[PDB]
RNA sequence: GGUCCGGUAGUUCAGUUGGUUAGAAUGCCUGCCUGUCACGCAGGAGGUCGCGGGUUCGAGUCCCGUCCGGACCGCCA
RNA sequence: UGGUGGCGAUAGCGAAGAGGUCACACCCGUUCCCAUACCGAACACGGAAGUUAAGCUCUUCAGCGCCGAUGGUAGUCGGGGGUUUCCCCCUGUGAGAGUAGGACGCCGCCAA
RNA sequence: AGUCUUGGAGGUAGAGCACUGAUUGGACUAGGGGCCCCUACCGGGUUACCGAAUUCAGUCAAACUCCGAAUGCCAAUGACU
RNA sequence: GGGGCGGUCGCCUCCUAAAAGGUAACGGAGGCGCCCAAAGGUUCCCUCAGAAUGGUUGGAAAUCAUUCGCAGAGUGUAAAGGCACAAGGGAGCUUGACUGCGAGACCUACAAGUCGAGCAGGGACGAAAGUCGGGCUUAGUGAUCCGGUGGUUCCGCAUGGA
């Protein structure tokens, strides 16, 4: 919201400028920023799905999905059938309000931090986190964690290449 | 000795032979070939012992190349025993040759050795042979 | 960008899809629709000889309303082709939603249609 | 394994229909509506 | 003197059934009666013609047969009433 | 030449059926015991399943072929 | 220019370039109809801030894909021979992967 | 019933690689042998010594077919027998 | 391809099969004696396998995001035919996995086997059109006699019952 005015305001004239795109609207802009949940089951503990649904909820706005696996395989003594893993999806208001906790906040208050994942990009405009840690927000009922394992967070944009898509997280607030 | 690795059955039917080589009728790799002019069978140990017969001759003088393949197996049934009751086992692989299709041809070697050699290894195969260059 | 495919690209599927089980022929034409964001057409058309007999849309000459696209449009398009049929009269159409979702303006067009007389 | 059934109603004793099912799938007395004939209309089909 | 041999395990086979079309393009059918027995859908049916359970082509009206293209390289069969 | 069996720790046999776990004696190793050795007492490692191919989420344990041996038959003139 | 049909992709895929007052489409926000096995991108909902960027519509092209007889042949119906698992002659018949080239659209009916 | 004309289904001979397999060479490199050292090879330098994957060329198949006849078969039309 | 021994005996898919159908051999390859209350019916909505790249616990593969991708993936199972306008995948409702039938036609020595529009009675789905008389098509199954069980507006040995 505040993160959104201010795309408005400053981001997407300075951009527009710094790139010389004839049409205005043709701006780069964040599509949806997406939660992936992965619990080692197989199932090796029915109560985790179960656990990580509900923490995540609170660490979300919104409910998530269980994620229905697609293949059996035995590597992992995974049958077709039992679940594994979350997801939940994020636009609108809700992706600003996300993004703010977590530039203000999330990454500062890592155990220990050093600027995010230099080349993280996929190739066309898409970007991927690896955060260890359930402590995204500091308000978290923290002392009910029992298994540690954090996020796979993506974002998702508009851009159809790697340089502007860098070049607008720099102002959107990411360090690198 | 040229097993095919695999094969989708190891039994099937004889076939005929009719008219002229389908591909491979002329020299495409060496300077010069050998070409069979009648139609007939070709097996393991008929290639294995024409390529020996020339490159142990040739020795460092260049390459041969084969176009030929026993991708066909052929059954026996075993000895002494009653015709019938079911194919026999498969012991061999053959290549079909038709007339037209040129065997070997030779890269990298003067004309008349590879002339004399060629008719050397020519012996090795039941065919009446023809000797063959490129245009 | 994300390849978003085109919104009437989607819906071309779904038309061809529910029009390969029916078409309007002579004396049971076909009716049609088009959900456009800022105007709603309607279409009576006879397959087999492939030609339409006749139309109405919100942008038609007159009758207009501000709406020009939203429910009201719809019910007074809709009884304005129930007119355009009844002078040629037909008195009977097999309805064809045009690859859409028959809850709203689809709906409103149908109930014109019907309660103006031309039995579906 | 698939074992025969015949079904019954309540509405009347008269019934007829045969079917397939499976007693680990279906341990509980099924159920089923279908036309009964000599009713002469759909009625609420048991077993029996 | 003698040897023995055995273990063929091939001679078996279905009773095979039979697939063709019975009516000739050009040739008059009544209602009901059998244009293709084939065994999937070899060729789709057109006006007129209908298509069975077990995927074969039957004519609804009586008249006169007719195969033609469907598409690049599909058929379709029709009857087209006199 | 045919039909049927099997092939697992270094040795001998279970599992080999339970498609979703490799086990029991002996041997071997360390320690204790004895003046020393042997018994004996504590502990411990092992094979990853004759070979190759295939089905299956998963093969030791299912189906094929190849090697190995073992059982039976190989008769009428 | 939109809508909606028939035609074998000679209509496709690519590469470039033009358009938008109107039409279309992106867009704006979920207030109530409806919905997201999580969500107003999607479904629907009611507008019209700005944009031809994309879609869509037009101009160009043989890179791919597609279509394509002419004479050849291989095969082959029917006759006739031969040293006959296979070859050859005569009346026809006629392969396809190859080029001659066609093509980067043609026909409609309702609303401008 | 034969023949002439028109229309049909049908995937053989043939041909071919577009699919499923088999399969020969060139280019190329992923990955393996290749010893040295630093040493857990961290990586370099490592033979064409093998070598997957692609692309250029090339050869095969009753259970391969983007193609596909000749004949045979099923009918309609009329014409002669 | 003498008997004995070995093997086989019914059904379904393909090749052998000579471009209609049919066509044998102790010819060449596989499968069946089921399964599914949803894996049926209907309405509605989409779309695959594999690969590359980023992403941790997590790699060769778990679960994510982008791109490519005519079908390599699926279709209960064995092969073939056919299927992305779904016959493949998902949700809601539902039991037509109905009764009486059936113009015609296929296949056929007989016995049987197969499809079938269309009509009536009642439904299920959907606003309607209109679909539904079991699986996406082909296997998953046997005569008659005798006996068991349910309904019977049938007969029941002088008559009424049995």
């Amino acid at each position: 919201n505040r993160l959104k005015e201010k795309y408005n305001k400053e981001i997407a004239p300075a951009l527009m400028t710094k790139f010389n795109y004839d049409s205005v609207m043709q701006v780069p802009k964040i599509e949806k920023i997406v939660i992936n949940m992965g619990v080692g089951d197989a199932v090796q503990n029915a109560k985790a799905i179960d656990s990580a649904v509900e923490e995540l909820t609170f660490i979300a706005g919104q409910k998530p999905v269980v994620t229905r696996a697609k293949k059996s395989i035995a590597g992992f003594r995974l049958r077709e059938g039992m679940p594994i893993g979350a997801k939940v999806t994020l636009r609108g208001e809700r992706m600003y309000d996300f993004l703010d906790k977590l530039i203000s906040v999330s990454l500062p208050r890592v155990r220990d931090f050093r600027g995010v994942s230099k080349k993280s990009f996929d190739g066309r405009g898409n970007y991927t986190l690896g955060i260890k840690e359930q402590l995204i927000f500091p308000e978290i009922d923290y002392d009910k964690v029992t298994k540690v394992r954090g996020m796979d967070i993506v974002i998702v944009t508009t851009a159809n290449t790697d340089e502007e898509a860098r070049e607008l997280l720099t102002q959107v607030g990411m360090p690198f | 000795m040229l097993l095919p690795k695999r094969v989708k059955y190891r039994r099937e039917h004889r076939g005929k032979m009719r008219g002229r080589a389908k591909g491979g009728t002329e020299v495409h790799f060496g300077e010069f070939g050998i070409q069979a002019l009648e139609a007939s069978w070709i097996t393991n140990r008929q290639i294995e012992a024409a390529r020996i017969a020339m490159t142990r001759y040739m020795k460092r003088g260049g390459k041969v190349w084969i176009k030929i393949f026993p991708s066909k197996p052929y059954t026996a049934k075993p000895l002494e025993v009653r015709m019938g009751s079911g194919k026999g086992a498969p012991e061999g692989w053959v290549a079909v040759v038709k007339p037209g299709k040129v065997l070997f041809e030779i890269s990298g070697v003067s004309e008349e050795v590879a002339r004399e050699a060629l008719r050397l290894a020519s012996h090795k195969l039941p065919i009446k042979t023809k000797f063959v260059k490129r245009e | 960008m994300i390849t978003k495919t085109s919104k009437n690209a989607a819906r071309l599927k779904r038309h061809a899809r529910v029009r390969a089980k029916l078409s309007g022929t002579a004396e049971r034409p076909r009716l049609n629709v088009f959900r456009s964001n800022k105007h709603i057409y309607a279409q009576i058309i006879d397959d087999v000889n492939g030609v339409t007999l006749a139309s109405a849309s919100t942008l038609d000459k007159d009758l207009n309303v501000e709406s020009t696209g939203d429910t009201s449009a719809a019910t007074k398009v809709g009884e304005l082709v129930a007119k355009r049929a009844a002078e040629k009269g037909i008195s009977d159409v097999v309805f064809d939603r045009g690859g859409y979702l028959y809850h709203g303006r689809v709906k409103a067009l149908a109930d014109a249609a019907r309660e103006a007389g031309l039995k579906f | 394994m698939r074992v025969n059934i015949t079904l019954a109603c309540t509405e009347c004793g008269e019934r007829n229909y045969i079917s397939k099912k499976n007693k680990r799938n279906n341990p509980d007395r099924v159920e089923f509506k279908k036309y009964c004939p000599r009713d002469k209309k759909s009625t609420l089909h048991r077993e029996t | 003197s003698k040897k023995g041999v055995g273990s063929t395990k091939n001679g078996r086979d279905s009773e095979a059934k039979r697939l063709g079309a019975k009516r000739a393009d050009g040739q008059f059918v009544t209602g009901g009666s059998i244009l293709y027995r084939q065994r999937g859908t070899k060729i789709y049916p057109g006006e007129n013609v209908g298509r069975g359970g077990d995927d074969t082509l039957f004519a609804k009206i009586d008249g006169t047969v007719k195969f033609e293209r469907f598409g690049r390289d599909r058929k379709k069969v029709s009857v087209y009433p006199v």
